Formats: structure tokens, sequence, C-alpha cells
């Protein structure tokens, strides 16, 4: 009985993330970063909307499925690169 | 001949009958107006300008053909195209017919975009700052449309005079020894072999053992014909003769082209007669004004012609000693500011002789040494279509006279029927550096290369790695009409006038060669000319 | 007519491997299919942002505004239509080539199995992706299928033009992927401390010095060498 | 063959842009402003310590040799030696030499770039970063944090680039001493000199509306004090990842906060009204190609780039950023932002 919409974001701050995310794994790591992990963000973030029964991603909504995709992509790289990876992922988990 | 005015409401009713029923006109208000306005000035009462309406469109819809003939720029056309009609018939105009409106200098900037289309079509093509800035698809078909209109040379004369066919490059590959007739663009590879271009594709060339005709000039960048035998076995063309395109005749040309109205031929064909007294000048080649011998003996040139004034005094390039650069100096070196000084002290020199200056055309034309030119070459030959030399530094010259034009340097002339196409350019200097050698006397090297740039067909047939041009102002250097006249300027080729395939090649050469100040005399109606050396 | 999608061994092309090790497929499977798109994952931060911008406009609902209002300015079509047209095209139109068009289609034949041969000789082992009889009437077939789309009864040059740049997009770029090293290290070397880190040579003049010379084109990819005035001239861009 | 065009000769004539080797970031170590001199003497000097875009090697020899020669001249008292070591350093690229040659000049050009960029790998051997280097001046971050500590380290430094024989004509000078400093560009910098002057040389400022222009000027002032009291506080504590900087935004956070929100108030105000649009217009200057339609937007912009040229406080001013853009309700990561 819910279906949430992306009406109101920030689609600079998810295309970034995407950018990133590509950069990254391309140089120095192995988890393939697709189109693919770019609409696991948005499913993630509708997925947490869905849990507020909320009919609309908010902008917490979207921060923390950048979040979750952010972190389970730093946590499978090795852990030489993973405190670089971390730190320059981190201006986009601001506030938490 | 009585005046009065009209207003448009009362002579609407007629104007329509006749624009509108008759031939299908749509007259909108404000050129209702003009109509009347013209018709109320030129007669009165309004009555008997039927014929005159009349004669309005049918010449509107023989020359213009569209309608809306309301818009203050048709209706003044066909004003004045019916004024000079009724002056050569011998109203508002009843006088003789002047040149001037025929006489018009073409810059390289001003000219029409003719792109050939590659089957067979001549098209027609015609915004800021940067508005002047060729794209990139202009500098990939620069060498295309230079091809095509080669290829299109070859087909209409060799063909019907010599009948071996032209092979696309593309076709040699799987062909193992059989002979082939190649029109490629000789140039050298970047492994360091020679090699014709095509549209098709490239094939190397082995150049040992070939027979070429004696009377042209061969260099890389220069389209030819060569015939040999093609070999797969290391993908080689061993050609045998090479030879240029064959030339055309300028009216062969004029009628696969078909431009001319009957009016204007019958017009221009009129005064070519009635005009038999015109003199065109053409000065010596490196007109180095800060020399003071140089300066003296133009005074005593200027004095001569101040008599008997020309119809145009054509000046030639490079009109200081030495190339102009930034300099780096606290005295009056001032690149810039001493050509200033040069054009002003000639402004001297030239306004002192009222007779002269007054009734004469003077065309400027730049040369390596010229001002927006020279910055960057150095004195060197740059950038081929040579922007006129900038008006910032003519501000006494133009003060002085009232009719001068600064041109470009392969400016155009359409002074008649006839086109006069004027070159500053040491082409035999180029030319002799740059011919490559064969495996395997004055008068005859100049008619080498005439013969090679006319059967070339282009001003300059050299590589864009020996003679950068704009990429869009191609068409100012192609000799497609192949124009009656050519002035080949030129400072390391003796002093020349030789006429081939109906166009005549005038080079007057340096300004001094041993102690006189040389220049050269032609006369379009007689297609004579004549030198005029003076004494220092 | 058949179209297949396929995923190379390893899931990403992996283009250390050979070309050969990548595609499991026979060259017999291979031969049939007239354009084989070997598509890769750039990783290109400029058109990875334009991606991304795309397909959250489709997500956000703008796709259902965006694509009806193209369709209606005229610049696509709908399904429905495209459908229809298509059929109508296919039971009107079977254009066949003209002579100019076949001579091109010839001499281009030949000259992509001298490419492939070349290759084949210099890397000495068979090319995965074949060249073969079936390509040329691939071609054509091209060449017919997009006079077709016009209803134009006859195939002039411009569809075949067409035709050779699609199949040098598609099969041509599948099979000119690429992974001696001496004379390779040696050249390189050589060079190095010869030429200057500032200036150029010519290319003639490398050749005088010396074969095919990938190790200039390995080079340029490691932004240490630069081809600039049409080849003619080898610069060291400084590395 | 020279009155021709040739493409080789035509690049290497137009072709003298000087690379250009530029870190921008908040150094709280000590900076030297090292000033160059007589790179081009030196280089053609120690020189000496196929290719048809390279100069004549015995011509360049004999240059050398005839440099040597005035050179070792003006070291002994010698009046012209010295005048014409100079007047070759500047002739080399005059057109208007009775000598000048193209290749010759852009030899030298190769040969000083190489040079600056070995002096440049030598000074980063020896410890210090580059963060400028224009073949006039180059500025390397010693990392000696304590301002006392550095004459002798200095000495030591110009020293040990002596030593090397390739920089031994090569003479050096220290012009300042920056304790502080926030490097954005050559025009765009600010920090403590010498540790008790202060230098606010903003090119950024000239592009804010003349309202605004004192804000600006003002709040580097603030930014730079903070800056110093939070370097104190850790000097004195203790006595990049993370450096001493690490909370110098929460000495100003909120004050500058508040300060954004009563501008704004101030100009929905007065930004329609008229008698006012004399301060709220964005200048014109030649490098301007960017339309402004909030000038206290493009204010706040300038602030929080020059508070993230530092790369150990980027969260922290990346926080401080999203609160200020929630005032004007943009988003942190929008494109006008």
């Amino acid at each position: 009985k819910i279906y949430p919409k992306l009406h109101q974001m920030d689609m600079d701050k998810v295309s970034r993330v995407y950018a990133d995310l590509r950069r990254e794994s391309i140089s120095t790591g192995s988890f393939p970063i697709t189109v693919r992990h770019l609409e696991s963000i948005l499913r993630i973030a509708e997925s947490f909307a869905k849990m507020r029964l909320s009919e609309f991603v908010s902008s917490y909504d979207l921060d923390r499925a950048i979040k979750v995709v952010v972190d389970s992509f730093v946590d499978a790289q090795k852990v030489s690169v993973r405190r670089q990876l971390r730190r320059s992922f981190a201006i986009y988990t601001l506030g938490h | 001949v009585l005046p009065v005015k009209i207003q448009p409401p009362l002579l609407r009713p007629l104007a329509y009958r006749v624009l509108s029923r008759k031939y299908g006109l749509s007259i909108k208000s404000d050129g209702l107006s003009a109509l009347a306005e013209f018709v109320g000035t030129n007669i009165g009462a309004n009555w008997r300008q039927g014929p005159a309406t009349i004669k309005f469109l049918e010449q509107f819809a023989a020359v213009w053909k569209q309608q809306e003939r309301g818009l203050f720029i048709d209706q003044s056309g066909v004003k004045e195209v019916i004024q000079e009609m009724k002056e050569r018939e011998k109203p508002e105009s009843s006088k003789a017919l002047d040149w001037r409106d025929y006489f018009k200098v073409i810059n390289a900037s001003q000219q029409q975009r003719f792109s050939y289309n590659p089957h067979k079509m001549q098209f027609i093509f015609v915004g800021g700052i940067a508005g002047f800035l060729p794209d990139i698809e202009d500098k990939v078909q620069m060498f295309l449309t230079r091809y095509y209109l080669t290829n299109d040379r070859v087909m209409r004369n060799e063909n019907f005079q010599n009948s071996m066919s032209i092979t696309p490059i593309k076709n040699l590959l799987g062909r193992d020894a059989q002979n082939f007739l190649l029109l490629g663009l000789l140039n050298k590879n970047f492994k360091g072999n020679w090699s014709l271009e095509d549209p098709s594709g490239s094939v190397e060339i082995d150049i040992s053992q070939t027979i070429p005709t004696q009377g042209h000039y061969y260099v890389p960048g220069c389209m030819v014909l060569v015939e040999g035998i093609y070999y797969s076995v290391g993908n080689k063309f061993h050609v045998t003769s090479m030879t240029l395109p064959p030339g055309e005749r300028r009216e062969i040309t004029l009628e696969t082209i078909g431009n001319l109205d009957k009016d204007l031929k019958i017009r221009l064909h009129l005064l070519e007669k009635e005009l038999t007294d015109h003199k065109f000048v053409i000065l010596g080649a490196n007109l180095f004004l800060d020399d003071l011998k140089i300066m003296t003996a133009l005074s005593k040139i200027l004095q001569k012609l101040n008599d008997d004034p020309p119809t145009l005094l054509i000046w030639q390039g490079s009109f200081t000693s030495v190339p102009v650069f930034a300099s780096m100096s606290s005295r009056n070196i001032s690149s810039s500011t001493q050509f200033k000084n040069n054009f002003d002290a000639l402004a001297t020199l030239l306004s002192r002789f009222d007779n002269l200056t007054e009734n004469t055309t003077m065309i400027f034309i730049p040369g390596p040494n010229d001002l927006w030119g020279s910055m960057v070459s150095l004195g060197a030959s740059g950038t081929l279509p040579q922007d006129p030399i900038p008006s910032a530094f003519t501000k006494k010259i133009n003060k002085v006279c009232k009719n001068v034009v600064w041109s470009s340097n392969p400016t155009r002339i359409a002074y008649l029927s006839q086109e006069i196409v004027i070159f500053r350019d040491d082409l035999s200097g180029r030319f002799k550096r740059h011919r490559l050698e064969f495996p395997f006397q004055k008068v005859q090297e100049t008619r080498k290369l005439v013969k090679t740039i006319l059967d070339q067909g282009h001003l300059s047939p050299f590589l864009d790695s020996l003679r950068p041009i704009s990429w869009d102002l191609d068409h100012t250097l192609t000799l497609c009409p192949i124009p009656s006249t050519m002035v080949l300027c030129d400072t390391t080729s003796a002093q020349f006038d030789l006429t081939y395939n109906g166009c005549k090649v005038i080079n007057p050469g340096s300004f001094i060669h041993n102690r006189r100040a040389r220049y050269m005399e032609y006369v379009p109606s007689s297609k004579k000319t004549i030198q005029e050396e003076i004494y220092i | 007519s058949v179209l297949a999608a396929a995923n190379p061994i390893y899931g990403r092309y992996d283009d250390l491997k050979s070309p050969g090790d990548n595609i499991d497929f026979q060259t017999t499977i291979l031969s049939r299919f007239d354009m084989i798109f070997i598509v890769k994952d750039d990783h290109n931060e400029e058109r990875d942002i334009s991606i991304a911008n795309h397909v959250i406009n489709i997500h956000t609902g703008n796709a259902n505004a965006m694509q009806n209002q193209q369709e209606e300015n005229g610049s696509e079509i709908s399904i429905e239509k495209m459908k229809r047209y298509i059929t109508y095209c296919r039971l009107k139109c079977a254009p066949r080539l003209s002579p100019q068009a076949a001579e091109k289609l010839s001499s281009n034949f030949v000259t992509i199995r001298k490419q492939l041969l070349i290759n084949e000789l210099e890397s000495t082992e068979r090319s995965s992706i074949p060249i073969t009889i079936r390509q040329l009437e691939a071609i054509i077939r091209i060449t017919e299928s997009l006079a077709k789309l016009e209803l134009s009864p006859i195939a002039q040059e411009r569809h075949v033009d067409e035709a050779i740049r699609l199949f040098q997009a598609s099969t041509m770029d599948a099979a000119s992927q690429d992974p001696s090293l001496s004379e390779i290290r040696r050249f390189e070397q050589e060079l190095k401390r010869r030429l200057p880190i500032g200036w150029s040579t010519s290319y003639q003049t490398l050749r005088r010095e010396f074969a095919l010379d990938k190790a200039l084109y390995a080079l340029e990819k490691h932004e240490t060498i630069q081809l600039r005035h049409q080849g003619q001239n080898i610069y060291r861009s400084g590395v | 063959i020279q009155n021709d065009f040739d493409l080789n000769t035509s690049w290497i004539m137009n072709d003298s842009e000087f690379p250009k080797i530029n870190n921008s970031g908040v150094y709280d170590n000590v900076v030297l402003d090292v000033g160059v001199d007589n790179l081009t003497v030196n280089t053609i000097l120690t020189s000496a310590l196929f290719v048809h875009d390279a100069f004549s090697n015995d011509a360049l020899n004999v240059l050398r040799g005839m440099l040597k020669e005035w050179w070792d001249e003006a070291l002994k008292e010698n009046s012209t030696a010295d005048l014409l070591v100079n007047s070759l350093a500047s002739w080399v690229q005059n057109p208007n030499a009775k000598l000048f040659d193209g290749l010759l000049r852009y030899h030298v050009h190769n040969l000083t770039k190489k040079a600056l960029l070995q002096l440049v790998n030598e000074f980063s051997a020896l410890g210090s970063t580059i963060v400028y280097a224009d073949r006039n001046q180059i500025l390397i971050k010693t990392n000696k944090y304590s301002p006392e500590n550095c004459y002798a380290y200095s000495q030591y430094m110009m020293k040990a680039v002596r030593t090397n024989p390739m920089f031994s004509y090569l003479d050096l000078n220290i012009k300042r001493y920056w304790d502080l400093l926030i490097w954005m560009d050559k025009f765009n910098f600010s920090g403590l000199a010498c540790d008790y002057t202060a230098v606010s040389q903003w090119q950024l400022k000239k592009f804010l509306s003349p309202i605004y222009q004192p804000e600006f000027e003002d709040w580097m002032m603030i930014i730079l004090d903070s800056m110093l009291k939070t370097k104190q506080s850790y000097l004195k504590l203790n006595s990049s990842v993370e450096n001493s900087l690490n909370g110098f935004s929460h000495l100003f956070s909120k004050p500058l906060m508040k300060r954004v929100k009563k501008l704004f108030k101030n100009q929905q105000e007065f930004i329609l009204d008229p008698q006012y649009e004399a301060d709220y217009v964005i200048p014109v200057l030649p490098g301007s190609h960017l339309n402004v339609k909030n000038p206290l937007l493009e204010l706040v912009k300038s602030l929080c780039h020059v508070m993230l040229l530092s790369k150990s406080t980027i969260l922290e001013i990346r926080t401080l950023r999203k609160e200020l853009l929630k005032i004007f309700e943009l988003r942190e990561f929008a494109k006008v932002a």
C-alpha cells in the first residue's frame, strides 16, 4: 500500500556519488560499479521511505541510502586503501 | 514632370487590380505608400502610370521572382533597373551609364561560398565576434573540394581530348599488374616516401624510371595525373608518366556554371567598347617606404602619373623594409607606430598632387611584411588569405583621397564582364625550392610557373604544412573560372607578361630591379600591357 | 533475424587477456553474426555524470514528460507507428546495389581482409573475430537496409559509406582488440636516452634508425611521446 | 628555407607558455618566499653537466664557453662582463638581435624548464614541499613548525642547493617568511608574514558587489585570526590528514551564520527597492564571465571556498557550508552553489 516517489531530491548529490564510486572502482578496487549501483541508491532510498510509510522520499531517506551504498562499497575493499576511500567518501555522509 | 503627392488609399484600387490580378503580386501597406510616392513624384494626376506599373511588375517577375513586392528593397531595385534600362535606351533619369555602378572589387572575405556537390552540382552556401572562425569540417573538406574541382576539369578535358578512365585509388587493391590512370594529390607519407592521396584512399608510388612532362612544376601538394602498373607484392604503383591535369578555357567554365541577365550583359558589352581609354597602372613589388631612395623614386613616379591619372593605381605588398613585430624597446622603434609614421609620410608625398588621387581608385595589396600578418610569421609566408591592411594605420591616406580600397592579397576585380585577380607572392622561389627531383631559359621558367598555376587551377597548389590557408576562405584561391587577367606579382621572378588558355598573366616584378623604379601599365580594352622603367 | 546479447568470460572484458580468451564462442558461430558489438564500461567522469543525470530523470517521472514532448515534437516515433512503418518498408522496398556501390563494397572488403591478414601475421594466431565472405554479404545487407528505410529502390554510395562505417564501428572494432618484447624494450630505452625530454624527432629518421613499430603507439598511450604534425613528427610530450 | 612556413619551426616560435606548479591550501608550517635569479644564465652555464627540433650542439657549446668567460670576468672585478651576462639573458629572446635564432631560444626555454623542474625535485628531496614555482620565485613548505627554528634550516637549504653543480651559479635569496598562509593562486593569497605582518591580497574580492566587499575583507581577517589562534593553542598543547587546525571554524561559525542570516534578511528587504541598486551591483572586470543572481550567495561561496582550501578541515567546513546554504534553501551539492 505504499509507493514512494523521488520528486524532492538533489540529483546532483547522487550523480556526484556515482561518479566518485566509479572513479574509485576503476582504480584501487575490484567491486564492479555499474549503473545498477546507481539505481540501487534510488531503490534503497525508496525502501527507507517505505519504512516510514511515507509517500515521498525525503532528503534523510536519500542520505541514508547513499551512506548504505558507500559503506557496502568501502567495507569490501582491501585494508590498505580502506582508510583513504573512507576519507574520500566522508563528504557525502556528513551528519552521521 | 509636375510634382504631386498622392495618398495610398486612392491608388490602392488600380495598384492591386494590376499587380495582384494580372500577375499575382501581394502589395503591403508600406510598399503601396512607397509606390504612391514614386508615382506622385515622377508623374502628376496619377492617371497614365499603367505602363510604369506593368514594367515594374514584369521586371520584378523576370529578376526577383518572389511575392510581397512592398519591401522597400524590391521596389527600389526594380525602379533603379528601370532607370538603367531607360538610360541605355538613350522620366526619372536620362543620363549615361556609369561604370562605377558596374565596377567593384571583391575581398577574400566577401566572395560567394561555392562548394561542389560531388556528383554534379556547384552549390551556393553564402554571427558574432568570432563569426569568422572556420569550422573543423571546413578543414576536412578543404582538399576534398579542390580534388572534386580538378576531377571535374579532367572529366571535361582529358577524356574528350585523350580515352583512358580515372580509376580511384581504392580500386587498385586486388588488381595485380594492370595499367591504371590515377588523379591524386602528390604528397610525402609519414614513412618518408612519395604517395598519391585520393578521396578513396592512398597508394605509395615508385617514382624511379618516370618520364615527367617538362613543361610543369611538380611539387608536393599539387594534383597530378600519374600512369603506371600497380603491384600487389609490396602495394606500390610503379608510375611511368606523370603530368599535371589539362587546363580549361574560361568561357567553357561559364556555360557550366551558367552565371551572367541579358540586359546586364548588353550594358557591359556596350561600356566595353565605349570605355576604350581606361588605363590600369600596376606598381612594382616591395614598395619599401622606409627606404629614402624608393621614397624619392615614388615621388617621380607619382609626378609622372599626375599628368594623366589612370583608372586604378594598384600598390603591391611589403610596404615596410623590416617585418613588423612586437618590439621591446623604449625608443620610437615601436614597429606598430613606425608603420603609422611611414603611412603618414606617404600621405605627405601623395596629397601634394591634386590632379592625382582624384577619379582614381587606389587599391592597396598587403605583402609578407605588413601589419596583422607579420606579427606571427615574422615576414615569412604565413596564412595565405591575408586580411587587408588595418584601417587604424590608414587614417591620413584614406583622408587624403576619396576612393581607396584596402583589399586582400588574393583580391578580385570586377571591372567588366572580365575578372582580374591580383596576387602578391613569391611563387617562383617556393616552386624551385620544393620541386622534387626525378631520377629518370628565364622565359621558359616563367612559362612553367604560369602553366603550373593555371593547370593546377589553384593560386597556391601547396600542402597545408607549407602554406597555411584559412579553411573557409579557400575558394578565394581556386581558379575555377580561370579569370581573364591575373596580376601574379612576384619578387624572385623576372618581369614577364604571358598569355595562356585565354588568361593574361602579368608580373610587374620588384619595384627596384637594379637602379630603375619599374612599374606596369594595363589597358583592359586592348588587352595590351607595357612596362615603364624610370631611372632613379 | 537473431539479436543475441552475450557476455565475455570473467564478466568484464579484461583487455589484459588475449581477445580470443575473452570470447568463448567458436569461429563458426561468430561468423554468422553480421555485426558483433563489443561494448565497454568507459569509467569516464564526464560521461558518468551524464548517464547518472539521465537515469535519475528516468526514475523521477521526468521521462513520461520528456519522451512525450520529444515524440510530439516530431523527433521521435511511437512504437505503434514505427512498427507499422517497419512492416510497410519490409513489404514495399527491396533495394539492390548500384554498380558504383558494388565497386566500393568490393574495394572495402579487400581492405578489411588485408587488415585482418596483417593482424593475424603480427600476432601469429588466428583472430577470434573472423572476417569472411559472409561479412561482405553482411555489409551488402546493411547497405540494402539503409536504403530500404528511405524506400529508395536503389542503394547509392551514401548507404555504402554508412554501412562501411557501421561495420568498422562494430565488427572491425571487435576484431581490432589487442593485449617482440625485447625489441619494444630496446626501442623505448634507445629513444628515451637519445631523443631528449623536451624536443621532437621526425618518424622517417626513427625508421632509418630501426617494423610495425607499435612501440610508438604504446608510448603515446603512456603520454611520453606525441605524434603531432600529421604523423610526420614524433614529439616527446614530457614523460 | 627560413622564408616559407614550417610546422615545427612555427610551433617552436609561438610556444613560450611556462609551466607553473601551484598547490592550493592552508600551510600552518613556515613557508619561504624564495626568489630565484640568474636562471637562464646558470642554465646555459651548467647545461654541459637525429633530433631535428634541437639547436646545434657546437653553437650552444660556443655560447656556453663565452658565457663562462664573461661570468668568470664579472666574478673578478669586470664591469662590462656582468653587463653582458644580464644582456644575454635578455637578448636570446630578442628578434631584433642580429644573430637571433628561434631554435636557440626554444632550446634555452626547454633547458630552463628542465632546470626549474630539477630545482623543484631537489627542494622536495631536501624535505620541503613546493607550493609555487614560476621561474622567478619558488615557495617551499619547510616542515619546521616553529617560526623560531627557521633561519638555520633556511640557510642550510640554500647552502645545500648551492652545493649541487647544476645550481652553483643560481643565486637564491629568501624574500618573506610566512608563519601562516592561505594560498589559492599567486593573486589570491593571505597569511602572516615576517609572524607579525599580515597581507590580504584576494583578487576574488573584486568580483563581489561593493556592499559585500568590506564584508569579505573583514571576514578574511577574522578567519586568519581564528586560524592563528587555533595554531597557537595546538602548539601550546603539544609543547595532511590532521594538522594544527582542526576546530578553527568553531571560533566563528555561529557569528558567521548569524551575520549571514542578518545579511540575507537585509538583502531580501533591499534587493528590489531602488536607491540600493548602487550596492547590489556586480562589478565588471576584464575576467568577468559569470552571471550572478544572488551576490550574497557569491560572497558565502567565496568564503566557503577559501575555508575549504585546507585539506585537514574539509569535513568541518563542509558542514558549515551546508548550514550556510540552508539559509538560501539551496542544496549542499547544488550546481549554483
